[PDB]
């Protein structure tokens, strides 16, 4: 795919199967038919892996195809939780976190989040975010029969932190019986039954 | 006495009548084998990472008749000059299937 | 007489277990009653099929329809508001002479409230059928689904 | 006294193991059938297939709507199956290996009867 | 402040919390178990 | 003969008990009546 | 402004407590958080499906007669 | 003879009592038991994939390989494997040929 | 001889009494069977559900810090269906519009882009929002399953990190 | 001997009582573990 | 073991408070100022305490219904903290907490066996 000869056939062949290594290699040629075909493919299937590779390939030189694909996908899929940075679910504020405001919602500017879900203008401002606070990150926590606590009191001041609320004593102290009473009754009744049977016999 | 044996036979007859009338279908579905639940990973159990010269391939996939190249994270066929050495270092000379990995 | 001893011990075990169970039940009946009352949903889980609980008493037309175009949706009719549309046609209203005219709504929410309300209010106005046919509305309906 | 013991064993078997099993089965399944009939729908969509139920002396029985080719009718036609009174049906009792996923569907048909029990 | 409602404005008497936890908890009856075991052993050996 | 007589009396009484308690659930006359 | 970035933590039969005290005059606190364990005591009730079988046990006394 | 008949009757008794005590006798019990059995099967199949962190040789390109520590979540009910690598989740469909060809080198080069 | 017959009759009488106990819809019999069934499930699931619910209340308290509209209903797309979810204002747990006395109202999608399901979900948000169901302890106490250990489910972790 | 049979019956009763108590402990082992996981700190403490 | 230990807590507390009341009886001899509130420095906080007139155990100014007041210090020299402790002495001295059995009955602990605490540190240092 170093020449424009296979463009016409691959245009349809790659709509049939976009994750194909040959289709992805055709897109690495970074010609207009390939990028437009994948912009059309990813405007419907932006939640697929090949769309991650597509966004990786195009940006930053041809981010426009991925931006148009993301716009179409996230105006179609309003309920997708991954479109809530580009298309905020609030009715009158969808452009709430566009541009340098992407930093104002720290779940959009995240390293665990795929950047196909951000416009390029949001993506370039993700490296200029200025964050103040106390973050604890644990890559993994495999805990077995062990209670764990992860607290981050971020204030410089030593707070007047007291005790944890114990809850409410739902259980009520019902009047119980002596613990030996069941055994005593069982043995007594068994012996009495045996004695009565012996006398009758 | 034969009367008591006849009573036992009558009781067995009543047991069989009740079982036939009310629990016929439950007993019919008793020797039949249990329902099979599909396993999405069952067809990948025999897959082993063979190497052809410098190209890392996947064997053991029945529905994919042709030898299929192993892809990398960015969906690019894997070519490595030290393919054989890496494979030998990972597991050894003997081939390893996915079943062996799952059974570690 | 070892067999007689075995029979006596096993029958005594049965009777004594019955008495222990009776005493425990007598002294804990209220306790287990409160336990059952407060844990009533733990007897049988509502996911016996391996699937989430579904209230069949509550109706939903989305459960059965498998073709999107069969469903009714609110779509913007340019220059005239919002209309409810499907492959069958548009929600319609009766004219002066029992005619079918496209029922138009001012706002999306009103259209949704009319469309999805459980009250039977379906009046088909197919713009591609022989009685009332025109190219503009038919093309719009084909392009909007 | 072996025969008297056998009489005792079988009497207890019947009236304390089998007959209570009948009682629990009949109570549960009659309640499920009543809840079903309260829906006022002849066929219900379970696992993308139309299932109806009937009550017999042996309990509740599920059947699936099928067409002339013994292919189950999809729920998209549920209305036109409920109005229809001459629907071809296959009972879930007899195992059908030609229909894919019949056992799972009959399983789920029986399972969603007991949303209240 | 994420778990501010987890704490108590009023002081907490944690000794009473532990004492209720001990009060309303399963009672391993080792006294009854020991008496029953001794009775069983005496009956098995001396009595029988 | 006393064993036979007593067994039949108990069988009849227990069958009567079971029938009385299980007629509302096995008698499908009510279900057939409802249409 | 101070960040803790732990790795693959794995703890078994133990207790963990991470406090983001970056030398902020916060005294080392090992306060044990007690709660009201509203425990329900299970009762020694054998499954009453045993009631027929137990009766059979008593029945075998007729063999000793 | 008589002893053989009595033994046969007693064994038939014990078998029928065992079936009616430990096996489902109505549709509610059968459905509950099959739910439990299917859940056990699903949990076993999910647990076949190692949940703990594992070392793999992951090819980040055609000719580049790096040793990486990954986590895997297998859901066999829907047939999907989520790999947490470098803090990001990649979802592999087990019915997709390309996803299979990408995931299998990661799983097989593990240790 | 006579004692054998008397014991025979006594055993038949006790069998009749146990028949009465079992098949007469007794309160004690019903409570004991219920108790066995309930006790096993409680032992299986109550502690898991409580620990997971506390952890997700922590996660939802962390997630809701700063956000103002996190406590109103939004139609969330779960691939094959829509659910009208929000964050519970008290326990900070996922909450969904319930369907009758069952689970959440999952509005099925006929294709990948289904506008009618979106709009019916919005109709639920505006109209049927008085009936709600929360993941975890409430779902376990009302439905018998918590939803955290069942997949696919809108409460499960796999369905949400996918 | 009648007294030997009486002692055997009482021994069986006492052993059944012991088995029921062991079953009670078995049923409440999850409660025991929860109590221990919460209160293991106070196993040797001289105060709360 | 846990059950037995929590049972013994009370007797251990009673023994320790009797011993420390004896030590306080021994210590209070010829020093009348010990019976008056004093602002003592604990490195990180100031506490206004004295010796109880009756039981001869340490007794400090209470904070609400909780333990003794602790005027936290932000450095080694905190004039504001000490002056606030003086203000507490001159105004809010009507409500006090005493170590030993009174603190056990009010707050569930006697102050002893707790590290760090003002009862044990004040008794040990003096």
């Amino acid at each position: 795919y170093k020449t424009e000869h296979c463009d016409d056939f691959m245009t349809g062949f790659c709509r049939n199967d976009p994750g194909n290594p040959n289709c992805l290699e055709w897109l690495r040629a970074k010609r207009k038919p390939a990028m437009s075909t994948y912009s059309d493919i990813c405007s419907k299937h932006m939640d697929a892996r090949y769309c991650s590779e597509f966004i990786r390939i195009i940006r930053p030189d041809y981010f426009t195809f991925g931006d148009t694909a993301l716009y179409v996908f996230c105006n179609d899929h309003k309920g997708n939780r991954n479109c809530w940075c580009a298309n905020y679910p609030k009715s009158n504020s969808g452009d709430k976190y566009l541009g340098p405001r992407v930093c104002w919602l720290h779940e959009c500017t995240d390293e665990s989040r795929d950047r196909k879900w951000l416009y390029y203008n949001q993506d370039v401002q993700r490296t200029r975010c200025k964050y103040v606070g106390c973050t604890i990150n644990v890559n993994s926590l495999a805990l077995k029969n062990s209670q764990a606590e992860l607290t981050s009191n971020c204030t410089r001041t030593t707070s007047a932190v007291g005790d944890v609320h114990p809850g409410e004593p739902v259980v009520k102290d019902k009047i119980k019986l002596p613990t030996w009473l069941g055994a005593a009754i069982t043995l007594v009744v068994i012996s009495v039954i045996f004695y009565f049977i012996s006398i009758y016999s | 006495v034969y009367k008591h044996r006849l009573i036992v036979l009558f009781e067995v007859f009543v047991v069989f009548i009740l079982i036939y009338v009310f629990f016929r279908s439950e007993l019919n579905m008793f020797f039949m084998p249990k329902r099979k639940i599909p396993d999405p990973i069952d067809r990948l159990r025999r897959a082993n990472l063979a190497c052809e010269d410098d190209k890392l391939m996947i064997y053991g996939l029945p529905w994919m008749t042709t030898q299929t190249s192993a892809l990398s994270i960015n969906s690019k066929p894997i070519v490595y000059k030290d393919c054989a050495k890496l494979l030998r270092s990972i597991n050894g000379s003997q081939p390893v299937s996915l079943n062996d990995v799952l059974r570690r | 007489n070892s067999l007689s001893i075995f029979f006596i011990v096993v029958a005594t075990a049965a009777v004594c277990l019955l008495f222990i169970q009776g005493y425990s039940i007598y002294e804990n009946y209220g306790n287990i009653k409160e336990f059952n009352a407060t844990h009533a949903a733990f007897e049988y889980s509502k996911s016996i099929g391996g699937t989430p609980a579904l209230d069949r008493r509550v109706q939903d037309v989305n459960d059965t329809i498998s073709d999107v175009k069969q469903k009714w949706r609110c779509v913007v009719y340019p220059g005239n508001g919002f209309v409810s549309a499907s492959i069958f046609g548009f929600q319609a209203e009766v004219g002066p002479n029992n005619t079918r005219s496209i029922r138009k709504f001012n706002t999306m929410q009103q259209c949704i409230d009319f469309t999805f309300s459980d009250v039977i209010n379906i009046n088909i106005y197919n713009p591609c059928v022989v009685p009332n046919i025109n190219n503009a509305e038919c093309q719009f309906l084909k392009s909007v689904l | 006294m072996i025969t008297l013991f056998l009489i005792l064993c079988y009497f207890i078997l019947i009236f304390n193991i089998i007959v209570p099993a009948i009682s629990e089965k009949m109570r549960r399944e009659r309640a499920a059938y009543v809840n079903y009939k309260r829906l006022n729908k002849n066929f219900i969509c379970v696992d993308d297939r139309l299932f109806s139920y009937n009550f017999t002396t042996s309990g509740i029985k599920a059947k699936v709507a099928v067409d002339n080719k013994n292919v189950p009718i999809p729920c998209s036609k549920i209305n036109e199956v409920n109005n229809n009174k001459d629907v071809d049906t296959l009972y879930c009792d007899k195992d059908r290996d030609d229909i894919p996923g019949f056992a799972r569907s009959c399983y789920r048909a029986y399972s969603d009867l007991f949303f209240t029990t | 402040l994420s778990n501010s409602d987890r704490f108590s404005t009023v002081p907490v008497n944690r000794a009473k919390v532990v004492q209720h936890n001990i009060k309303h908890s399963f009672d391993l009856k080792l006294h009854l178990i020991s008496l029953l075991s001794l009775l069983v052993i005496w009956i098995l050996i001396v009595a029988i | 003969m006393l064993v036979v007589i007593m067994f039949f009396i108990a069988f009849a009484f227990c069958s009567w008990l079971s029938y009385s308690y299980l007629r509302p659930y096995i008698s499908t006359k009510e279900l057939n009546k409802s249409r | 402004d101070c960040t803790i970035s732990l790795g693959n933590v794995s703890i078994t039969d133990s207790k963990l407590d991470v406090n983001n005290v970056c030398d902020s005059k916060r005294v080392a606190t090992e306060n044990i958080a007690v709660r009201y364990l509203n425990q329900e005591i299970r009762y020694p009730i054998i499954d009453i499906k045993w009631l027929p079988i137990g009766l059979l046990a008593l029945a075998i006394l007729i063999l000793a007669f | 003879m008589a002893s053989l008949l009595y033994l046969i009757l007693f064994l038939l008794f014990v078998c029928i009592s065992y079936y009616f005590t430990y096996y489902p006798t109505n549709k509610l019990q059968a459905a509950v038991m099959e739910t439990d059995r299917e859940n056990a099967i699903i949990r076993q199949r999910n647990d076949e994939i190692p949940t703990r962190t594992l070392d793999t040789a992951i090819f980040t390109d055609a000719s580049t390989v790096a040793s990486a520590q990954i986590h895997l979540y297998y859901n066999s009910n829907i047939g999907k494997i989520i790999m947490s690598l470098n803090g990001k989740k990649h979802t592999f469909n087990l019915y997709d040929d390309n996803d299979i060809r990408t995931l299998l080198p990661i799983l097989l080069l593990s240790k | 001889k006579t004692s054998t017959l008397i014991f025979f009759v006594i055993i038949l009488a006790i069998s009749a009494l146990l028949l009465w106990f079992q098949t007469s819809d007794n309160p004690v019999f019903n409570e004991l069977t219920r108790y066995m069934r309930i006790k096993n499930t409680v032992n299986d699931w109550k502690s898991l559900t409580d620990s997971k619910t506390k952890l997700e209340s922590d996660r939802g308290r962390l997630l809701a810090a700063g956000k103002d509209d996190i406590f109103e209903f939004k139609c969330v797309d779960f691939g094959a269906y829509f659910i009208a979810m929000r964050l519970d204002k008290k326990t900070y747990l996922p909450q969904a519009i319930r369907r009758g006395t069952g689970d959440a109202w999952m509005v099925k999608k006929a294709a990948k882009v289904d506008p009618s399901a979106q709009q019916f979900c919005q109709y639920l948000i505006k109209h049927k929002s008085n009936n709600v169901i929360t993941c975890g302890n409430e779902m376990l106490n009302e439905l018998g399953y918590s939803g955290y250990f069942m997949s696919p489910h809108w409460c499960s972790d796999f369905s949400n990190m996918e």
